[PDB]
Parts: C-alpha cells; structure tokens; sequence
C-alpha cells in the first residue's frame, strides 16, 4: 500500500493507472482507487491490474462503477490479488464479488482470507471414483444421469428452464447433502437473487435465528455490476468453494448460474482492453478463460466439488463459441430445447442431445442401460419420422413404424415432471421420482403393456401410477 | 347516430369556445405587453441596483 | 388544456419583459462604467476584485 | 498525456535532470524552439526525400554555431536517426510542460485589461501555490481589452482549472434572474 | 398581460438577493467538433459521466477521459462550438429536477417540458444513472398489474416490480398492448411513464393525445425524444424516464414505465460509441450494449417493506426483424427481462388480436402475479394451451382420430376463442375470471365456434346486471369461493338457456 | 469581409480548408471554393462544413465535380447553410441541389430563399386529425389506406415497380389536389426525371406559358451526381416544400423517388470523412441523418406535407440498415414484392407485408375494417397453405382449406390492377377504381357470390363488374 | 503512439548515440499482457527459440519487429 499511482484514462470499465517506474503491480493485482462520491466522501472502487502496459502504467479493469472517477486521483496498490474472506463465517451469508457481505448483517470475519486466483490442483490429485446420485427428476436420472463429483451442464437459451430445473436441483440436493453447498450467481437478475435467498431461508438452508448452521454461501454478480464484476463472481464463488474442500475436507456443492455471464463479461471489457476480436465478437482468450476458471472447480482426494451450472446459449445455437468451449470441461450436459418447452414439456430437456459420461452400464447397470438406451431409439426413430409423416399422414407408416410413433409420444410426455418450484408455473403439485419408479415407469411404455392408455395421461406426473391414475380419472370424465 | 351527431357538433362547439378564449387571452397579453411599461424602466433599473456590489 | 396555455404564456411573456428590461438596465451600467473614474473608481474595483480574489484563496 | 511526442520530451528532460543540466538543458530546447519555427529550415529537416546523410551535415553545422548542450545535440540526432523530426515542434512544446513538472514549478497565466504590479502577483503567485500545492510558481502575463476590470487566473496540470472574476459577475447576474 | 410597469420592480428583483459566490471551476479547449462529438483539451479534474457545459450554451457528457483529451458527448447538435472556445465543468452529473407536478407533462429528455404549457415545479433532484435496488432491498412479486389483456393476464402474467419485454415485429401490435396496459390502469393508482424514445414526433405526439382523450394522462408522464433529436437524447431517454418513476417508486408508489422501443435506444447508444471510435463488437454494436439495457432495467423492482413497497413494472419493447429472435439486441433483452411477449405478424393478419403467440411467451414470476381467484381458474391453463397445439399441429397428420382427440381439439378450439379482444375493451379481473372458468369448464363445448365470442360477451353483461354479488366477491375477497362459483354457474346456465332462445 | 481559407487536402468529394484561426466557419454553412478550369473561372464548387478537425481546419463535402481543384484554392465562408430560393419563382422550375435552376430559362428570383438545415417543427406545432386518403389503387386503398398528412413509403427491390406505382400516385392525386406539389428526386435514373418533366408539360402541371402559375416544382439530384450532391437533394426538395406549408399555409404532396439513395450517398460520403462505418456500410449516424430529413416532413397546424416516397430495398432484404431504420418514420408502408412481379400482379403490391396506421375502424368506418381484415385473414391462411401444396399440390388438401385457396387466388388477382401509366408497357388502358367499388368488389369474392367465375376473369380490371364483364368473354369465346 | 519509446529506451539512446552498439545478448520486458510479452533488445534472437525472463517463465520469441520482440 506503499504505492501510488494515478488514474490516467477512464475509458468505460477499464482505467489506466500510471506508477513510479520502478515500482509497479504485477498483473491481477487490486488496486483500491482513493475515489470520492456525490457526498465527497471518499469511496473506495476496487480495480485489477489486467495488464502492464509499458510507460509505467497499468491497465485494470474496475470492479465497481467508474463513474465519478477523476483522471489523476490517487491509487494504492494493496500488493496481492482479491482477497475473499472464506470459511465458516462465510455461510449463509450473502457476499459481494470482492468479499463484502450483502446482507445488511455484522461484518463477516476476515481472519481467513484466501486470494481469487490460484492453480488447479496437479494432475496427481484428482480423485478418480465414479459416483452417480439421484436427483428426483425423471429425464435426468434415466438419460443423463449426473456424477458425484463432476461438472454438470445445463444448456439452453433464454426462457427455457435453465433456472427453474436449478433451483428444483438445488432444493433436493441441497438440504439432503451433508456438505456445505455455494450458489455463485454470475450475472443474473437480481430478483432471482431473491427469491433465490427468501426460499433458501423458508426451506431452513439460511436458518436466520442461528447463523453460521447454515449450509450455504450466496455470492452475487448481478447484471447491474459493471462487467469488471460480472467476470469474477465466478472465482470469488469458486474460492470459497475450495476452501471447504480443500481446507475443512468435506464435499460441496458449486450452483453457478450463470457460467456465460462471466465468458461474456469478459468480451464486454475485452475490447476496451486492446485484444482484436476473436471468431463471434468473444475475446481470444475464451478457452483460456474458461479454462482457468473450470480446471479448479474439480474433485481432489481431499475434497470433492460437485457443481450444477447453467450456461446460457445465445439463440440456441449451440455452435456458439461461448457454449461451444463449455462442452469439454462437463461430465454431463443436459441440453435444454426450446422445441420442447413450446410443446409444454417441462423440464425441456432434449433426451437426444443430452449425454453423459455416467451412462455406461459398468457404472449405471445393465438394467437402467438398456432401457436408456432404448428410450433414445424410439426418441431417434420418431424424430427422423416427423418430417414424413407431416408431409405423407400417419398412414403412410407401417404398423411398426406407427407403434414407434405412437410409444414416442407418450415416452416423450412422460419424460415430463411437475416440479417443486414450478408450483407457479404448472399449477399441479411438484413430485418427486426415484431412479427406481423412472426405470420401472419407462420399462412398461416400451414393453407396451400401457399402450392402450391415452397419450394426456402421461403430460406433467412424477410416477408412473400416477399416470395410470390421471388416464382412470380422464376416462371418467370422458364418460360424463 | 343523432346521439353521436350532436356530441360531435358538441366537440365543435367546445373547440369553438377554446379557440376565442385563446385569442381573448392573446389580446389581453398584448395588452399587458404594452401596459406596465413603468414595470419594464423601473424594472430594468431594478437589476442595475442589485446585480452588482 | 387552452388556460394552460394561458398559464404559460403568461409566464414567458413576463420573462421576456425582465430579461428585456435587465438588458437595458445592463446597456445603461456599460455606458456609465465606460464613463465612471478610470484611474480612481477603477483602481478601486480592482482592489475590492484583488481582495476578494484573496479571500477566497484563503478559504 | 501520452503521446510520442510527449514520450520523447520526457526522456529529453530526464536525462539533464540526472546530469544536473535542467536550467543548462532547458535554455538550449528554448534555442531550439527558435531555430525550428522557420517554415524552410523546419521543412529540410522533416521531408523524407532530402537524404538523411545530407541533414547530419547540416545539423552538425547547426549545432556548432547554437552551441548546444551535449545531450540535446544527441537528441536530435536521434529523433532523425528514428524518423520523428516531423513531430519535432510537438517535442519540443511537450518538454516545457515536463520541465515544469521536475522542478516543481507551475505555470498560472493571469488576464487582465491593465498591466498589474507585482505585489499583486506576489500575492496570486503565493496564492496559487498554496492552492496549487506548488513548490515554486511561475507567472505568466496576458492583456485582454474584452473583460471588464477584473481578471483571471488559469492553473493546473494544463490550463483547466480557471478561476475569475470580471465579465463574469455580469454573466452570472444575466443567470440569476431568470431563475 | 401588463408586465412593463412592474419591469422597474422586477428587474431590481433579479439584482436583489443575489449572492455571487466565487469558487473553483474546472475549465478546457475545444480540439474538434464534428456531429454530435466534441473532444475537449484540458479538463482534468472531470469525472466520467459529467456534465460539461459549452461556451454558446450546450450541455455535454464526458464519455472517454483519455489521457490526452476528453470525449464529450452532445447533448445536442454543436453547430455553434468553435474550435478553441472554452468549456466548462459543471460539477453535476446528469441530474433531473423531479416532482409530483410531471404527471400530464409530454416532457423532454431532459425533462423540460415540450408541450408549451408552462415549467415544472420541481423542488428535488435525483440522478439519471441511479443504483438499482439491491438483494436485500427488494421482496417477492405478489401483487397483480392489470392488462385486460386475456391473454396476458391469464397466461402471462406481469405483477408489479416485475420487468416483461413487449416483443414482435414492426406493426405487429407492441405498442398497442403497452398502450392499454396504462390506459387499463385508470383507478389502480399507479403512475405510468411512456419513453418514447426515436419514435416518429407525430407518433408521439398521436399517442398523447390518445391518453388524454382516455383521461389517463391525469396519472401519464409521456418523455419523448423524436428521431429528429441528437443521439444522446434518445440514449438518454430511457434513463431519464427511469428517474422519474423511480422518485415515486421510493415514496411506496406503484409505477409502471413503457420503454418504447429500447432497440432504437441502443441504436442510438451504438452511433454515440461509433463516433467516439470506440471498439466495436456484433453488428458495430458496443461490447457494453447489454450492460446498457441490463443495469436501466434492473432498476425495476419491487421494493421491500422497509423501504416502502413501492414499486416500478418497466415494459420494455424490442421490435425484431422479420421473426428474427436471433438478432443480437432482441437476444440481449430477452435475456435481461423476467419474461418476453412475442407478438407475431401470422398471428395478427389470421386475426388472433392481440397478437400474442402465446407458445413462446413467457412469465418468470409465473401465477404469484395473478389474484388467487385467478389462479385457481387459470392456473394450469397456459401448460394445457401449449400441449393442445402440439397436437393440433398433429391431427392434421391423421385422418380417423378418435374421440377422446377430438374432445381435446374441442375444448383447445374453444379455449382460444376466449382469448381475443378488441382493441380498447379492456377486461375487469372479474370478466377475466367468468371468462376462463366458463371455457375451461366445456360450457362452450356445445356451441360453434362463431358462436362463442359472441356467448360471452353477452354473458358477462349478464353478471355485471343481474348478480352484482359475483363483482363483489371478486373484488374485496379476491378468491373464487364456492359461492361465487355457484353464482356463476347458476348464471352460465341461464344465459345459455336465453342464447339457445336467440 | 468574409474570411478566406486555403484547401489543405482533396480527398474525394472531401475537402479539408484550413482557416485564420480565430474564425472558423461552423457546422453546416456553406464554403464556396473560388475555383478554376481551362477556360473560365467557375466558384461552382460548393461546399458544406461537417466537421472541425483542430489546427483551424474545417472538413466539407463538396456539392459538385471536385476535378481541377488545386491545394491552396481561396474558399470563402459564406457564413450561412446552404440557402436556395424557395417560393412562387420556384414553381415549375428544374433546381439542383445548390438551388440553381437547370431548365434553361431565366433566373430564379433570389428575393426569399431559405437555408436547408433547419430544426424540426416542435411538438406543440403538430397536429393530430386522422384522415384517410384516396389514391385510386385497389391494393392501396383497400389493405395499406394512406394518411392525409404524413409519410408513405414504397418498399421494394430493382425492378419492382416502384417508379411506377409513385408516377401512378403521381398521375391521380395530382392534378386532383388543390396542394402545390414538389418532386425530389434522389439518385435515380435522369431519363426518368426527363421523362418526369415532360409528363408535367403534358398534363399541365408545368404549364409552357405562364410558369408561374405551375403548382409543381422538380428537385434533381441524380445518378451522375456526385455523392455530396445526392445528400443533399433531398433536403433542398425538402426545404421548399415546407416553405409552401409554412408560408403559403397551402397542402403540399412531397413525392421522393428514391430516399435509399439519399441515404446510400450519406453512407459513400461518410467513408471519406474517416467514420468508422456501424453495419455493412453505413454511416454510423444512420438513424439521425434519415431522421433529420424525415422529422421536418411532418405536418403542422399551418399546412401541410403528404410525402409519398419510394424506398429502395436492396438485394430484396427489408432487414437491410436502411430500409429497416426508414419503417419507423412512416405512416403506411407498401412493400412490393419480387415474387408477385415474376407472376406479373401488377402492381406487385404483398398485401400481406403492407401496414397502414390508418386501417383501424375509427378512422375508415366499420364496413372497409371488417372486410380489409377478412381479405387479409383469407390470403394469411392461403400462405400458411402453401408450404404443403408446394409438395403435395392441391389435391389433399381439406373442402375448407381448399375453398379458401380458390377464394385467394380470386383475391390476389383482383388486387391486380392497370395503370394509366402502365399504357405504353401492355396497352389496356388504366382505371381508376374509387375506394366504394373497391370495397364492394373484395366484398362479393368473400361472400362467394361469384365462385363460379374463373380466376382469369379477374386479372387486371378495375371494378367488379369489369370482372364479371371480362368473365363472360372468356365462357363466350370458344 | 509506438512501442519502444518508453523514454527509458530514449534516453538510453542519447547517452549512447555518438558509440557503436549490439544489445543482441539481453532484452527488457517492455509490456506484459494476456500471456504475452513484448521485449525491447534481443537484437540476435532468431524465430523460435525459447528466451527466459526472470523468475523463470520461459518463452518462444514468435514475432520479431523492428520496436521490440513478441
Ligand atoms: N388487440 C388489437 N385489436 C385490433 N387491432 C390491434 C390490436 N392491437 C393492435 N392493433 C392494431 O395494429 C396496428 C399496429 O399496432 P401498433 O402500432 O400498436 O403496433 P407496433 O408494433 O407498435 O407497430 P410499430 O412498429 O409501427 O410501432 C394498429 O393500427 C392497431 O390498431
Ligand atoms: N418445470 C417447469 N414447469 C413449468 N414451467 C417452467 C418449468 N421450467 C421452466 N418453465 C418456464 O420457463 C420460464 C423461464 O425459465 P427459466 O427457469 O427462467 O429459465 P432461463 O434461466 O433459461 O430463462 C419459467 O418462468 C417458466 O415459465
Ligand atoms: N403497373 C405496372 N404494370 C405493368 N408493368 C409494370 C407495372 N409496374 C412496373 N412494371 C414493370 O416493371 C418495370 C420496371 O419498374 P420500375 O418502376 O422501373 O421499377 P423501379 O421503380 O425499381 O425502377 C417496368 O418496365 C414495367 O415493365
Ligand atoms: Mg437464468
Ligand atoms: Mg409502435
Ligand atoms: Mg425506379
């Protein structure tokens, strides 16, 4: 703190900060700008030094709004990169990018600080087992089924359901996991941040009478932060989620949502910074960048890190470079369709184009195996079959052809859930499915045991008696 | 119809009545214009006294 | 709505009138100043700007 | 700023203020300023087609007859060495204001009708300097027939932050009113 | 009309009580000016964002502070700057003067009145770039904001705080349903705000005339900035309308803000950067464009009941080219917002008016937003229209389709027919909810199609003339209790009975 | 004692004038270069300050040829925007750009001219009364009414029929209106505008003898033009027509053939001046030039502007940046299509495409609402039709869908109509159908009344009773 | 407006401009970004091979300009 330089350009976001030439920054360095408000008090806006520039200046990129910001005020160099408070009075609490707590409750305590950038762990760390857990939903246990400790995709564009299967997984697994759980939200809007944090507290994971029992840490990087921001949310929520792997030892889980936010606040300053653009408008450093920030959310024989985040995808395309360099890095994606959110089927999930890596009956079982295997087929067959029989009527099938076509359409409503959180949106009562009743529901649509049930009593039921219930109740009303 | 017609005709006449107040007012602001002249000598000798030390 | 018309008129016709009546007022102290002591009320003014100016350096 | 020419000023005055030739350093580049206004002497040395070994020539014989500081015959030699002579009168402009910077001297221009003593300098000079937070400020001098009888005093890193009172007592009196 | 005799009185006014405070002011140089840009020499002590002012009389920006000059952005056209006038720093940056008295003001970008009726009192102050709400500040959206729009206040619901993008192509019908939704909130007791920002000055001005005949201007502030305006105002504009609704947000107002279009308000913020030669990105649009819409439309929020309850809806407006969703600004908004309306042309020529391609629709808050009578009627109605489609789109693929289908395509077919409207007939929540109770029922499922609309009509008149106790239990209750249902059943039975009679 | 300045760089049609430094002109005056040739001395080159570039230099772009300029010329501020005579001297006279007359009579009176740049009516001036407008074209009068008032818009590609449709526009409304009327024409085809001018004489608009009592003026600013020229032209046909509205306090029909390349000449220009272009390559300041020119066109309580103005859409891509930012000014668009100029319906006007703000039943009563909307909802449904019977064709298709597609081809081609000024392509000669036939006509092909008739019956007449009356031929001929 | 002239490299070069010179052996990290550095000097390095800073990163010199080595 020794070191003072001053700010010589303010250009958006990005400033340039010249130093005494021998001493300057190293690169990711905070500079803590001596900045003052409308009241004249001074204000502190925190800034990372992105790049030596020559000339002895700087170039960093803000953390807080640039406006106000004078050319040649003074900035001093606080000598290391954002220090995060972490540990035990980070939980359930709700925290700043720079570590500040948001919640209008007594200063979190700084003892234990940890800086926001660090190397992954080496090659010999990372911890092998292959461990699958149940979700409770119906296209993600059968099809894709999610790994203990492994990174979880969820795929989609705007509107589709990437938030809502979030919190309906963030409720199941969250209170049933023994282990500290972390929601970084990377550039969202601010009301889900809320109604995240009040039915974080009504489902008892806060625990507002006795703080620091709580079994979660909120950190929040909304889309009104500036886009200095926005890009480390997600190692300031990574942070403290390796603190409780790496130091207390016990499993987390890691909710970030959303990942693109941070890709994208990146291009935004990337620009100002002097990069040329790479392919699609993106910095060149997109799998750099993702790179850095993926490779240390992995499992380590001390710990493991499972972390669910949801990656939006611009226009649904998928061939978009910043979802395109996410696919890597994830043991399991889930990929979200816009053709079946428009049909009404929720989740939307696209039982085609989600994969995983779990799905291999050495580690699911040759039961659950083959009828996930079977289930896409008969996905497949009905998919290739849509443009024909638009054009040429169902009669044009043959009866096998047609047995498809009709086990398809029920195989794709069933897939269909109602969700805990959806209560709002479905009007019907969440429900939650075991693997068990998932295989056993699934088993008998394609054995076609229930082919003679119509196709509406399959639409938006957990278990697969309660479709045979609602075709009773739809048969009773038929009759009326 | 003859509802319609006459609030119709009702409208004219309300435009009719807006459009003389607005010229009586036009006139009478030419008025003022010219009256309270005193106001405009007196009142330019009025910053004079007060616009400097 | 046409009385607030009025409303307005009445208000920028009595701006006018004291801006144009501020102008002449204006016209009138330039043409007094040009004749009022060079040396003397100058000089004075000068020192009342000067003293001023150092006042306000002080605060 | 940063520009060239600004980056190249600086490293002029920086390298006399090691040597201790500041006041030495600084009245050789006030000669040059001189030498380089003449549009035809400025011209030989800027165009890229009179050949390079022509204008060394020329500019050593220069040199001798200015007796120049040993440094800042070098320092042309080397902006024509590396191609900015065409940037020289920015150069040469830009040093001034870094000269000022190393000693701690500031600039404030003063404006007035009628040529002032130097009492009330004094006391502007002592008075932007403690404004100024100046280790030592130099006065410059303007004549203004347009305000009024007062003047204005213009100070800061460039000539931003003016202070005044003459016309603009009368300007502001204009403002109030309409309020 | 005498003002020349009360001059003498006048003029001294001005001169008396006038204090002449010297103090320090920043001061540069004009380098260049050319189409709506200066770059200003000097200036050192300005801050990003403030207000600098020129020497003819023109207020500027200072966007870039370059270490060598400042990037000012005029408000205005500079005809009049010369190179080397002086320009000075004003000290502020960007305030509005705001009031109570704006309510039925057509007003400027810069909130001085255009219609020519008199200046504003305004007595406050607040900043045009505000901090929104933040996590603790808020609380969850519970209360209604009424359409009378079938089609949106049943299946798309907007609850106050809430942020619902208006989206569609070019005449599809946006502005008509944002126009409704702040004539609709006649006695709500909200105060509505239209940015109009580059829209054509006649179509502003078509608008405001409309509120005033309607009478809603008595709680309207319209702030316009007509397509012939400097780009700065009309990237301004947004901003300034926000300010405004958020001085009576805070004062447990509720507010609703019209943005109209927010893609001619980017337009004009991607000329602002381009001139500025700042680095562009997609479609020469800035890198920080999405920044811009997200950190104006995160001010809309409901408040806290420590802070007031207040509230601000904002209903942007994002027309896209040609259906083309996937264009960069529409991609950015409706990623923003809690919830899009997709208006589409082959809906609104097949005359399904308001045009509201209900399939791709959205609402984020989902039926908090809607009253629990509402919601018990209407809540599983926008799931089941979206699966009805799927298999409309696919009875067409079959010849013989049972009838266990066909009483799905009858009751699906009936069920669209509750949701057109007229333009300007506006629907009580009570109409709304005999509405959807009586076609989600099968009370329609006897009669035609052509039919229908008209059943309706004639049915809620019904119930407005001769049960007046429905109204009742709706209104104060605001649950579709058992009597109510009663009430309502009793009286679908009898006007059915009279329509078979006609 | 204007001051003098020296051009420091020609680049283009771009000139850089370096000035005293004390005085600089300002934005938008005009510069005139004093000029020079073999033989003769011409100050023809004209020039418009557009930016100050620091170092007492200004940037302009040049209104003329700029071939034969030295550096160092003397330009003279004329410390003005561009000033052009306006008035009665300017009725049924040919200008330029600079106001100069071109049709080799005699000298305009220069007693009251105007300057070009001028800010916008304000808000207050506006006015709000709604009225509907005949042009005497079917597809026009009936699915896209035009405003009394206000801007209309002809969209579409090369070749389309977009200077026909407008000399269409031009021909009917008029010799009818009691408005003066004033042509500008924006970078098109000079033949066209030779052609323009002689239809006028023809028809008496510009009368031969007594000129001053024409009621048209002509604004050409063309093809061969240079860019700077085609900006500009646009703006100087504008500013006479408002001189009409706000002087002469008459109703003025503001006819622009083409306003895309008034925009595209922006863009050329801008290349020059060193903006970064935003999209394609256009002008960064896109939205504002076009809604400079555009918001003064508005119509006030004084008088009046009816622009009707032909936009050009290039490579048939309405989402092109100057077609899409023009849509918001207008009041009613046509968009002509390509694909109904191939099947030669003529005028190949997509009823489908086509918006008017006026179609709304307070404004054309409920009769022309209730049908425009049920013609529109028949030729929606036969669109979405069309995917299957691409593959297919018509055969599968249901009783009712097949009933509809009969009923839209009947509809489509009835919309088809001959233009007076179409005479000299086909030779049928032009009708005019009155918006009461018009009405009447759409109203029997919904009812049905003639489904008997074939579909070629209805293919270019005017009425519904030349329809039937055709029909009859074709039945009888055998 | 150019790198190299940091007015360190300048005023090096007046000091030592009546001299002859090669600065082939060390150069002097002129800027560091993104993984990048620029290096004034190496006048003798050649495409491809590997240069040590301080510290002990190691990197290739993969673009080499007249005003300094990438
Ligand atoms: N519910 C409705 N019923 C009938 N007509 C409607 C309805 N809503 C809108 N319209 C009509 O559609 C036309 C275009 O609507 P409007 O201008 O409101 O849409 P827009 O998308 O704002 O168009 P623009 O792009 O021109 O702003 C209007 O004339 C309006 O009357
Ligand atoms: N399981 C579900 N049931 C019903 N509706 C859903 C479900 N998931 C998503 N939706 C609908 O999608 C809307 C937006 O999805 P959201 O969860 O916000 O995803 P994203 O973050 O991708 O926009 C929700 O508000 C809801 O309307
Ligand atoms: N109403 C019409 N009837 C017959 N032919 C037409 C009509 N309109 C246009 N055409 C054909 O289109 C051709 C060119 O149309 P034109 O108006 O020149 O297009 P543009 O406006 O793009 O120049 C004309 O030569 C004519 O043959
Ligand atoms: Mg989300
Ligand atoms: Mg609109
Ligand atoms: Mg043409």
């Amino acid at each position: 703190k020794k070191n003072l330089g001053r700010i010589a350009q303010i250009i958006g976001p990005v400033l340039d900060v010249a130093f005494p030439p021998g001493k300057m920054p190293n690169i990711y360095n905070a500079l803590i700008v001596k900045g003052r408000d409308t009241a004249g008090q001074p204000m502190n806006v925190t800034c990372e030094v992105q790049q030596l520039l020559g000339n002895n200046r700087v170039r960093a990129v803000a953390m807080s709004a640039t406006d106000g910001l004078t050319r040649g005020m003074e900035v001093i160099d606080t000598g290391a990169p954002l220090s995060v408070p972490v540990g035990g009075a980070t939980l359930g609490r709700i925290f700043n990018v720079l570590g500040e707590p948001v919640d209008n409750l007594g200063p979190v305590d700084t003892r234990t600080t940890s800086p926001i950038h660090r190397s992954a762990p080496a090659f010999t760390q990372l911890d092998t087992k292959l461990s699958i857990f149940e979700t409770g939903i119906k296209v993600v246990d059968l099809l894709a089924p999610y790994r203990r400790g492994g990174k979880i995709g969820l795929f989609g564009g705007a509107g589709v359901g990437k938030t809502v299967l979030i919190m309906e997984l963030i409720n199941n697994i969250a209170k049933a996991h023994g282990g500290v759980s972390v929601f970084g939200g990377v550039g969202e809007r601010t009301r889900e941040g809320n109604d995240l944090y009040m039915e974080m507290k009504e489902s008892g994971v806060i625990n507002e009478q006795n703080i620091a029992e709580s079994k979660v840490a909120l950190v929040y990087g909304q889309m009104n932060e500036p886009p200095g921001a926005r890009m480390r949310v997600g190692l300031t929520a990574l942070t403290m989620a390796e603190y409780f792997r790496d130091v207390n030892e016990q499993d987390v889980l890691l909710f970030i949502d959303n990942i693109f936010r941070f890709v994208q606040a990146g291009s935004e300053v990337s620009a100002l910074l002097g990069r040329m653009p790479s392919a699609v408008g993106y910095q060149p450093t997109l799998s750099t960048e993702m790179g850095s920030l993926q490779e240390r959310i992995t499992s380590t024989k001390e710990g493991s890190i499972t972390s669910i985040q949801a990656v939006y995808v611009p226009a649904d395309d998928l061939t978009d470079p910043a979802p395109a360099t996410t696919f890597a890095h994830l043991d399991a994606t889930t990929v979200l369709s816009r053709g079946l959110a428009a049909k009404g089927i929720y989740p939307a999930v696209d039982p085609l184009d989600s994969t995983s890596t779990m799905l291999q009956p050495r580690i699911v079982g040759e039961e659950h195996y083959e009828i996930a295997q079977r289930v896409k087929e008969t996905l497949q067959r009905y998919k290739e079959l849509q443009d024909i029989i638009a054009i040429l009527g169902l009669d044009e099938l043959s009866e096998e052809d047609r047995l498809t076509v009709a086990r398809a359409r029920k195989i794709e409503r069933f897939l269909s859930q109602p969700f805990f959180v959806a209560e709002v949106f479905t009007g019907s009562p969440g429900k939650y499915v075991g693997l068990a009743e998932t295989i056993r529901g699934f088993q008998l649509i394609l054995s076609g045991e229930l082919d003679s049930l119509p196709e509406q009593a399959f639409y938006l039921v957990g278990n697969i008696d309660e479709a045979t219930a609602k075709a009773m109740n739809l048969e009773m009303e038929s009759k009326l | 119809l003859e509802v319609e017609a006459k609030l119709a005709e009702g409208r004219k006449k309300i435009e009719v009545e807006l459009q003389e107040a607005l010229g009586s007012l036009e006139q009478q602001k030419e008025d003022t214009i010219k009256s309270l002249d005193s106001q405009i000598s007196a009142l330019s000798d009025d910053i004079v006294k007060k616009v400097l030390p | 709505y046409k009385n607030e018309t009025i409303q307005f008129e009445q208000q920028k016709a009595i701006n006018q009138v004291r801006q144009r009546v501020f102008q002449q007022a204006l016209q009138g102290a330039l043409g007094t100043l040009n004749s009022c002591l060079n040396n003397e009320l100058h000089l004075r003014t000068i020192n009342a700007n000067i003293g001023m100016f150092g006042a306000m350096n002080e605060i | 700023v940063d520009s060239t020419a600004s980056r190249y000023a600086s490293a002029l005055a920086d390298v006399a203020d090691v040597t201790g030739t500041l006041e030495a350093t600084n009245s050789d580049v006030e000669k040059l300023i001189r030498i380089f206004s003449e549009e035809p002497v400025y011209y030989f040395f800027a165009n890229p087609v009179i050949s390079i070994d022509n204008k060394r020539s020329v500019l050593d014989e220069i040199i001798t007859t200015s007796g120049l500081q040993p440094h800042t015959a070098n320092f042309i030699n080397i902006l024509i060495d590396s191609e900015r002579i065409n940037l020289v009168k920015e150069i040469l402009n830009e040093f001034e204001d870094v000269f000022n910077k190393i000693t701690g001297t500031e600039v404030a221009v003063v404006t007035s009708v009628v040529k002032l003593e130097n009492d009330h300098l004094a006391q502007i000079a002592k008075g932007v300097q403690k404004i100024t937070g100046a280790k030592n400020v130099r006065i410059k001098t303007v004549i203004d027939p347009s305000l009024v009888a007062g003047f204005t005093i213009r100070y800061g890193n460039e000539g931003s932050k003016l202070v005044d009172m003459s016309v603009k007592k009368q300007l502001e009196e204009i403002a109030a009113q309409l309020e | 009309t005498i003002r020349a005799d009360e001059i003498s009185k006048i003029i001294r006014e001005r001169i008396e009580g006038y204090n002449r405070e010297v103090k320090v002011v920043n001061t540069g140089t004009v380098l260049q000016v050319g189409d709506g840009i200066a770059r200003i020499h000097g200036l050192d002590e300005v801050m990003a964002g403030e207000l600098v002012e020129f020497e003819e009389g023109t207020i500027g920006i200072a966007l870039n502070l370059e270490s060598n000059n400042v990037g000012v952005v005029l408000m205005g056209d500079g005809l009049m700057i010369q190179e080397g006038s002086s320009v000075k720093a004003t000290g502020r940056i960007a305030q509005i003067p705001v009031s109570e008295a704006y309510l039925g003001r057509v007003i400027n970008a810069l909130a001085k009145p255009i219609d020519g009726r008199g200046e504003i009192t305004a007595s406050e102050s607040r900043l045009i770039e505000s901090p929104a709400p933040g996590i603790m500040s808020r609380r969850s959206v519970y209360e209604p904001l009424q359409t009378g729009l079938i089609a949106i206040d049943a299946m798309i619901p907007v609850g106050r705080g809430q942020r619902e993008l208006i989206i569609g192509d070019r005449q599809t019908g946006k502005t008509a349903v944002a126009t409704d939704t702040i004539l609709n909130q006649q006695g709500q007791n909200v105060i509505c705000v239209y940015v109009a920002i580059g829209q054509k000055a006649s179509s502003v001005a078509q608008v405001v005339t409309n509120f005033q005949e309607r009478g809603a201007m008595e709680y309207t502030i319209v702030v316009a900035e007509t397509a012939d305006s400097p780009a700065t105002l009309q990237y301004l504009a947004p901003y300034t309308g926000a300010a405004l609704a958020e001085y009576f947000m805070y004062r447990e107002r509720h507010t609703l803000i019209i943005y109209d279009d927010l893609s001619k308000q980017a337009q004009a913020y991607r000329q602002m950067s381009l001139l500025l030669r700042r680095p562009p990105g997609r479609e020469a649009y800035p890198g920080d464009v999405f920044y811009l819409h997200s950190r104006l439309l995160e001010r809309a929020a409901k408040l806290s009941s420590l802070l007031g309850e207040g509230s601000m809806t904002a209903l942007p407006i994002v027309e896209t080219q040609a259906g083309d969703v996937s264009a960069y600004i529409p991609t950015n908004v409706i990623s923003i917002t809690d919830g899009q309306i997709f208006l589409s042309a082959d809906l609104f020529n097949a005359g399904i008016r308001p045009a509201i391609n209900v399939g791709i629709s959205v609402s984020r808050v989902g039926s908090a937003a809607q009253i629990k009578a509402m919601k018990k009627v209407a809540g599983k109605l926008k799931l089941e229209l979206a699966q009805f489609a799927e298999l409309e789109a696919f009875a067409q693929f079959a010849s013989d389709l049972d009838k266990a289908t066909q009483n799905q395509l009858a009751r699906g077919q009936r069920l669209r027919e509750l949701l057109k409207q007229p333009q300007s007939a506006p629907l009580t929540v009570e109409e709304q909810v005999m509405t959807i109770y009586t076609g989600t029922n099968g009370y329609l499922d006897s009669l035609e199609l052509d039919q229908v609309r008209k059943y309706l009509v004639e049915l809620r008149t019904y119930v407005k003339t001769n049960k007046p106790e429905f109204q009742e239990i709706i209104s104060s209750t605001k649950t579709f209790t058992e009597e109510a249902e009663a009430l309502l059943k009793e009286a679908i039975q009898e006007q059915m009975e009279r329509f078979l009679l006609q």
